[PDB]
């Protein structure tokens, strides 16, 4: 998926 | 190419409404997010939202939700803007960016892509003529006061553009009161004419002034 | 929800490396970007994940981080690299239900020196008898050829520190590449006469030049 945001490492959305 | 290019500048009257926008071309405008950040002038950037286009996903900053409103149209890849009833404290410069997916063993965001901003002025001056006051004088100071204008620009030149050297023209100041006003001056090595030449566009106003000494 | 954390300046000298810190509370498990703007353009993304440089930008600037400090640090600086620097991040807080924000650092002014230092001349006028008869009263304070471009401006009523229809500008490239500035001092006709002297103190880097005008 594209609609990914990431804020760390393995923290992760959508 | 792949960009985003934002609508043009905008002057409003306080308790007007507004809708910018943000023309994505070059990319699947619907696969990443839309971000708005504000830039008051000379200070920081201010996050007010992202938006997801394929969805319309949206988060806001708490500085900003319900006080604007963002959205897109698919139909012509276009991000937006909506203020239902504008304030002075919106006056300044608002980019849309793109948030870019960079991927791998470590996925991450960043906003690759910027619109080139918006600029907006909220304003309940009226267009002002400027008056001009001569600035009486090794060199010699001399020159301008170009007073009380609404909007800008004014140029301003001497001799009629004849003198060109020792002429600086400063940036101008936005006075508390709504209006502008700079100052011209030029040093100099008297007895010679010497003359400034205020010109004010917006509102046809072009005033020579002659420069002499305290008598 | 936390803050962002950068030293509003730094001053480097053309090739030395200069140096730009960002702290805040989860920033060691945070992703850190950087990024450039320089005035009246568009911000430049320079840096994504803490390190990573996108296409295009080169080698000499570098991302770092430890413990909640992330730092960006030029090489070589030269003047195009003068303006202002970001860092930014995310923050998902749950405050149940997750609220997503992007944090901005305040920012961070480089300047590059890149001539010797040089003092303004300091030019303050008085009224004009025109602006007079219009019941106005206008000090007109010029500052030029300072380098470089930061200055202070003191305004003084015989000698007392005086703050209204105090206006001043930021400073600006001149022709030659020194700056200029100026600073207005609104008053009445009343109290142009109301004193004895007025007084403009231009601070430049630790040393002050005064111009000094009287009615009439």
């Amino acid at each position: 998926t594209r609609k990914s945001i990431h804020l760390g490492p393995g923290r992760a959305f959508y | 190419e792949v960009q985003l290019v934002e609508s043009g500048g905008e002057v409003k009257q306080p308790g007007q409404s507004l809708k910018i926008s943000c023309k994505s071309s070059g990319y699947n405008f619907l696969d990443s997010w839309i971000g708005w950040v504000r830039q008051i002038p000379g200070k920081g950037l201010e996050w007010i939202g992202i938006i997801y286009p394929d969805d319309s996903d949206a988060h806001y900053s708490p500085s900003f939700e319900g006080q604007v409103t963002m959205s897109v149209d698919k139909s012509i890849s276009t991000a937006y803007l909506q203020w239902t009833t504008l304030q002075a404290s919106d006056t300044g410069k608002y980019f849309c960016t793109r948030l870019y997916l960079f991927e791998g063993a470590q996925s991450s965001n960043a906003f690759d892509l910027w619109g080139q901003g918006t600029m907006i002025l909220v304003s309940s001056g009226t267009t002002k003529g400027p008056s001009v006051f001569p600035l009486a004088p090794g060199t010699a100071a001399l020159g301008c006061l170009v007073k009380d204008y609404f909007p800008e620009p004014v140029t301003v030149s001497w001799n009629s553009g004849a003198l060109t050297s020792g002429v600086h023209t400063f940036p101008a100041v936005l006075q508390s009161s709504g209006l502008y006003s700079l100052s011209s001056v030029v040093t100099v090595p008297g007895t010679q004419t010497y003359i400034c030449n205020v010109n004010h566009k917006p509102s046809n106003t072009k005033v020579d002034k002659k420069v002499e000494p305290k008598s | 929800s936390y803050d962002l954390t950068q030293p509003p300046s730094v001053s480097v000298s053309p090739g030395q490396t200069a140096s730009i810190s960002c702290s805040g509370d989860k920033l060691d498990d945070k992703y850190v970007s950087w990024y450039y703007q320089r005035p009246g353009q568009s911000p430049v993304l320079l840096m994504y994940q803490d390190f990573k440089r996108p296409s295009g930008i080169p080698e000499r600037l570098s991302g770092s981080k430890s413990g909640k400090t992330a730092t960006l640090t030029i090489s070589g600086t030269q003047s195009l690299d003068e303006g202002d620097y970001y860092c930014q991040a995310w923050d998902a807080s749950t405050g149940g239900g997750t609220k997503l924000t992007v944090l901005f650092g305040d920012g961070t002014r480089l300047t590059v020196l890149g001539q010797p230092k040089a003092a303004p001349s300091v030019t303050l006028f008085p009224p004009s008898s025109e602006e007079l008869q219009a019941n106005k009263a206008t000090l007109v304070c010029l500052i030029s050829d300072f380098y470089p471009g930061a200055v202070t401006v003191a305004w003084k009523a015989d000698s007392s520190p005086v703050k209204a229809g105090v206006e001043t500008t930021t400073p600006s490239k001149q022709s030659n590449n020194k700056y200029a500035a100026s600073s207005y001092l609104s008053l009445t006709p009343e109290q142009w006469k109301s004193h004895k002297s007025y007084s403009c103190q231009v601070t430049h880097e630790g040393s002050t030049v005064e111009k000094t005008v009287a009615p009439t």
